[PDB]
RNA sequence: AGGGUGAAAAGAACCCCCAUCGGGGAGUGAAAAGAACAUGAAACCGUAAGCUCUCAAGCAGUGGGAGGGGGACCAGACC
RNA sequence: CGGUAGGGGAGCGUUCCGUGUUAGGGAGAAACGCGUGCGUGAGCCGCGUUGGACGAAGCGGAAGCGAGAAUGUCGGCUUGAGUAACGCAAACAUUGGUGAGAAUCCAAUGCCCCGAAAACCUAAGGGUUCCUCCGCAAGGUUCGUCCACGGAGGGUGAGU
């Protein structure tokens, strides 16, 4: 199966955007994370 | 002149071998984030992307302290993209003689570093003014005062560019 | 949270300043009530004599519209809706657009009384079609009558309003109750006046 | 010499301050003075009362089109043959005369009524494409238009008085 | 699917995995602390403790049972020398588990198993 | 001697582009398409002035139909019409619909004009 | 298949980020034109500012134009 | 005074030649971008916080002289899509080491696979791929401190 036409120019701007959005949750843990072992209290976690 | 002149650094990474899209994913996070929080994600993000990007953030802020001579707390990144570079193409082969073609993208990174607290006199002094009593202090000083002390973020931040010069406060 | 930081009261200090000053300097509005041919105002602005007049947004604000009462009882199905549909329309107003809503609201009372010729009440048949095959269903005129009897009459109107944005949007002025009463009596509704001979049926 | 001296303070120290553009001299005139309001008129002023015309309006007939003119006022019309700028014209086609205290109407025409105007300009309108296209006959003409106009303005309406009005009365 | 099927997969098949959780005991107990992969962690949990329970009986039985285990010997013997000691009085409970930093090149989440 | 097209397109299509500023998609970008954009542009744009004079005449009767029927219980646009022409009165459907609409009164004594001779 | 940095390599000392590349200052230069370097269109990829879309059916425009915004001097106009 | 096939009339533009080593032009030409300018239109005329050295008008001459279609053709860039795939179901594991950076590079310890080969050697062929030191742009289907890759320097010894 092929793509009977070409994919317009704003609706693969949305696809890419929600593609992209996945990267906005991955910033939050990220931010957490660090905010975490920022206090050097955790146990259950280990830096080098 | 222009507020593009005070507060920003400027800095372009050159063909970083990111490919355009998967570096923009990190990009779009960092865009409009104080420069400490910036640094510690960028530090614990999955993408691998996120490490040239941070070597390059972190330059940015030596630009600033340096040449500059900006303060690394009141950094935050005001403007940044992530633009196409030079992409270098390969052919492999394939099932029953057919090629295709491989493309191995670069991309340019801009990080524009904006400080905060410059300005900040004709700022919050400004703030500090209703809108009458502005006006009112604005008639006495010559027009290069009028120009001197407006030349802030200040027109932009509260969106009364176009109504000043319609008050006849100004001269383009 | 609304911030009270020097910024953003600045900001809507401002906005006011600016809203002001266009309010200031703009075209008074003169709403269409024995509204003379011009103000000494206007008469400085754009040329609204010599080219056609569209309605404004002061006008049709929704505040505003009359309200009407239909008593359904022994009134007849269709040349009702009519009526009903010329004044959710805005037909007989001098100020009419097709483009805008100059309409009134008309509320519908006693729509299990309302009459209709023939045979229809077991004839005349109301369907709807699931979307899967085999998925039509009918009612007669009458079973409808007796569980939901207000889907008859806002049926028979929707029929004849327009279709589309401004067709939807209209038909939600069709206020319709199986009972003598309405909740309304705030809005203060006057009678439909009905010029039609035939829509009145006597047995 | 405050700009050259604030620009060159803002070029050599970076960090301006708001001491030096704005010396502690200037203290701002208070909100209820003389001197607040002589500024405060100057940058916000208040719109200023209407010019005075007659209330009184005309439906005339020009080219086969009626407009309704009310003196004062420019409209355009066609191509007067044989008119020229500065030019004063009376329209004699008069079909209605409104005035808040009463309004004529003609039979056809309002007698002996005139329109006094005065013809400022001569123009051609904004130019209107005219495109013939047939789909598939391989066929399209492109061809402007623009047409002659002329712009004339309404002076004052006179001679109606003598002529019956009517008039709703309650 | 797996209703209450509990066992540890390790993306391997019956007779890979086996031999991999049976390595990675002799080397927690070799050196005591080491550093892997989450799902392997968790998953050797169990069998450490099992070698744990085997030495704390001291049995020839539970010897032979525990040799047939363990690669090495020598790491059995000193098993059965030590647990009576160090973990006489610990009922259950035999290890630490504490998460890091995911690893560079795939982005497994990583872990630190030692012997507690 | 040879000649490169040079400019000579590139002016064109620009100046075609112009035309079609503000086309939503495609339509605003590929020259292609922007030829044909622009020529139905023109071509609707020819049509509906034509439609234009149509509509406003539709507008003004419906108009004046409604600022009519107000009046008289049998009143319609049809018997008003017949009546401002057998008293010879020029007023077309312009001047009477935006009369009916900015001076309301004005057209109650029309009316009245009508009716009194009528009678 | 792959031409055109500058008149002259004067091809960027020194400091900063710094494993290199790459960069930001300073310095050379009429100009940075900074070596992937001269004019540099379109597709295509973005970023910022003005208006606007989440009850909607549509070769995407056109005639009418509500509401909002912008640069004016013929401020009734233009965008 | 609708108009296809089709015929006739009137024009516009492109590069070049004559006038001409022209008028004009580092006080900014061509070009590129703009216009509330003028044309029935092809287009012209005006303007530039671009550009950096050429070159009109008029009256004439000549053509490699006007593109949206040729499953045309050459380059560039998209869409499909951050999707399919990453080339056997011998299987890896951990501790150290080097290093800016290690699932992938080195070593050790286990575990696993081939063993009429997945071992060692020789013909043909390839042609420096062999060895050492340095390197990590491109190549390597990921990585990369590594390499059959790149740079330098070596290396093949016969009376049988
Ligand atoms: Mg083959
Ligand atoms: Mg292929
Ligand atoms: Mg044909
Ligand atoms: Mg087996
Ligand atoms: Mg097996
Ligand atoms: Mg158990
Ligand atoms: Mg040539
Ligand atoms: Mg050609
Ligand atoms: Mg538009
Ligand atoms: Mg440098
Ligand atoms: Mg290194
Ligand atoms: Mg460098
Ligand atoms: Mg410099
Ligand atoms: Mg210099
Ligand atoms: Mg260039
Ligand atoms: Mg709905
Ligand atoms: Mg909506
Ligand atoms: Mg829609
Ligand atoms: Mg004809
Ligand atoms: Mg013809
Ligand atoms: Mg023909
Ligand atoms: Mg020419
Ligand atoms: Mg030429
Ligand atoms: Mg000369
Ligand atoms: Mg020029
Ligand atoms: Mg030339
Ligand atoms: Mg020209
Ligand atoms: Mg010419
Ligand atoms: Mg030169
Ligand atoms: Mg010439
Ligand atoms: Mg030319
Ligand atoms: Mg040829
Ligand atoms: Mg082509
Ligand atoms: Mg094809
Ligand atoms: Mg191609
Ligand atoms: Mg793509
Ligand atoms: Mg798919
Ligand atoms: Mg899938
Ligand atoms: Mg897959
Ligand atoms: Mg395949
Ligand atoms: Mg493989
Ligand atoms: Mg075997
Ligand atoms: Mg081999
Ligand atoms: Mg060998
Ligand atoms: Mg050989
Ligand atoms: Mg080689
Ligand atoms: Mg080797
Ligand atoms: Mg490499
Ligand atoms: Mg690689
Ligand atoms: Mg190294
Ligand atoms: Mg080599």
């Amino acid at each position: 199966a092929v793509p009977k036409k070409r994919t317009s120019i704003y609706k693969k701007r949305i696809r890419k955007n929600i593609w992209k959005k996945k990267g906005y949750w991955a910033a939050l843990k990220a931010f957490s994370l660090a905010k975490s072992l920022s206090t050097g209290n955790s146990k259950s976690f280990f830096v080098r | 002149p222009e507020p593009g002149k005070c507060d920003e650094i400027t800095t372009r990474g050159y063909s970083i071998s990111m490919s355009v899209d998967k570096a923009r994913r990190v990009i779009d996070q960092i865009r409009g984030r104080s420069y400490a929080e910036t640094l510690m994600i960028l530090e614990l993000m999955p993408y691998r992307a996120c490490y040239p990007i941070f070597k390059l953030i972190y330059s940015a802020a030596a630009n600033a302290s340096h040449n500059k001579q900006f303060n690394k707390a009141n950094l935050i990144i005001s403007k940044a993209e992530v633009n196409k570079g030079i992409t270098l193409k390969k052919v492999k082969p394939r099932a029953r003689g057919r090629s295709y073609m491989i493309k191995r993208p670069t991309c340019h990174i801009t990080i524009v570093l904006r400080d905060i607290t410059h300005f900040d006199s004709y700022d919050k002094f400004l703030e500090s003014l209703t809108p009458k009593k502005l006006i009112a202090l604005l008639g006495l000083m010559s027009t290069g005062r009028r120009r001197e002390l407006l030349c802030g973020r200040f027109r932009e931040n509260h969106k009364i560019k176009s109504f000043l010069y319609k008050i006849a406060l100004f001269k383009r | 949270r609304k911030s009270t930081s020097a910024s953003t009261k600045c900001t809507e200090e401002w906005r006011q300043l600016k809203e002001a000053v266009k309010k200031e300097f703009a075209i008074p509005h003169v709403p269409l009530d024995q509204r003379w041919m011009f103000t000494l105002e206007e008469a400085t602005g754009p040329d609204i004599w010599n080219t056609t007049w569209y309605p404004k947004s002061a006008d049709h604000v929704p505040t505003d519209k009359k309200w009407y009462v239909v008593d359904a009882t022994d009134l007849i199905l269709g040349r009702m809706a009519s009526t009903i549909a010329i004044h959710i329309r805005g037909k007989n107003l001098a100020s009419y657009t097709p483009s805008v809503d100059m309409g009134a609201f008309v509320i519908v009372v006693n729509a299990d009384k309302v009459a209709v010729s023939g045979k229809k009440r077991t004839q005349k048949l109301y369907r709807r079609h699931s979307g899967r095959p085999g998925g039509l269903k009918e009612e007669t005129f009458d079973q409808l009558q007796k569980r939901i009897p207000e889907r008859i009459i806002e049926h028979a109107v929707r029929g004849m309003l327009p279709k589309g944005r401004l067709g939807r949007y209209l038909f939600n002025h069709l206020k319709v109750y199986k009972g003598a009463e309405h909740p309304h009596q705030a809005q203060q509704p006057i009678d439909l006046p009905l010029r039609d001979k035939r829509i009145r049926v006597e047995k | 010499l405050k700009a050259e001296f604030e620009e060159f303070q803002r070029p050599p120290n970076q960090k301006p301050q708001l001491s030096d553009v704005l010396p502690d001299d200037f203290q701002a005139p208070e909100p209820g003075t003389p001197e607040y309001n002589d500024i405060i008129n100057q940058f916000l002023p208040k719109k200023g009362p209407p010019p005075p015309r007659e209330e009184i309006f005309a439906v005339v007939v020009i080219g086969s089109r009626q407009y309704i003119v009310i003196p004062g006022r420019w409209i355009y019309t066609q191509r007067l043959k044989g008119a020229t700028v500065n030019d004063k014209i009376v329209l004699n086609k008069v079909l209605l005369v409104g005035t808040k205290a009463s309004t004529y109407i003609g039979t056809p025409i309002v007698t002996n009524a005139a329109v006094h105007a005065v013809v400022e300009e001569q123009l051609l309108d904004d130019k209107v494409i005219v495109f013939k296209y047939k789909k598939k006959k391989n066929y399209r003409r492109n061809i402007g238009h623009r047409q002659p106009i002329t712009r004339i303005k309404i002076t004052g309406i006179t001679g109606y008085e003598d002529y019956p009005a009517s008039t709703l009365e309650a | 699917m797996k209703h209450g099927r509990k066992i540890h997969r390790l993306s391997r098949p019956a007779d890979q995995r086996r031999a991999l959780l049976r390595g990675l005991t002799t080397q927690l107990l070799k050196h005591g602390r080491i550093k892997t992969t989450r799902a392997k962690a968790s998953a050797m949990r169990k069998y450490v403790d099992k070698m744990i329970t085997l030495a704390k009986e001291g049995s020839l039985h539970k010897r032979r049972q525990a040799l047939g285990f363990i690669y090495e010997k020598q790491i059995v013997h000193a098993l059965f020398a030590e647990v009576p000691e160090r973990y006489g009085d610990r009922n259950g409970g035999y290890t630490r588990i504490i998460r890091t930093l995911p690893r560079r090149g795939d982005n497994a989440p990583m872990a630190y198993i030692e012997l507690v | 001697t040879r000649v490169k097209r040079g400019y000579i397109a590139r002016r064109r299509r620009k100046k075609i582009r112009f035309f079609a500023s503000s086309f939503r998609g495609a339509h605003s970008r590929l020259t292609r398409t922007i030829a044909q954009q622009k020529i139905r542009a023109l071509v609707s744009a020819h049509r509906d002035r034509d439609r234009q004079k149509r509509d406003f005449r539709r507008l003004w009767i419906t108009r004046i139909n409604a600022a009519i029927r107000e009046r008289g219980v049998y009143y319609n646009y049809s018997k008003f019409i017949h009546d401002l022409y057998k008293r010879q009165l020029l007023l077309n459907r312009k001047i009477l619909a935006q009369i009916a609409i900015l001076n309301p009164n004005c057209i109650y004594m029309i009316y009245n004009e009508i009716i009194k001779k009528e009678d």
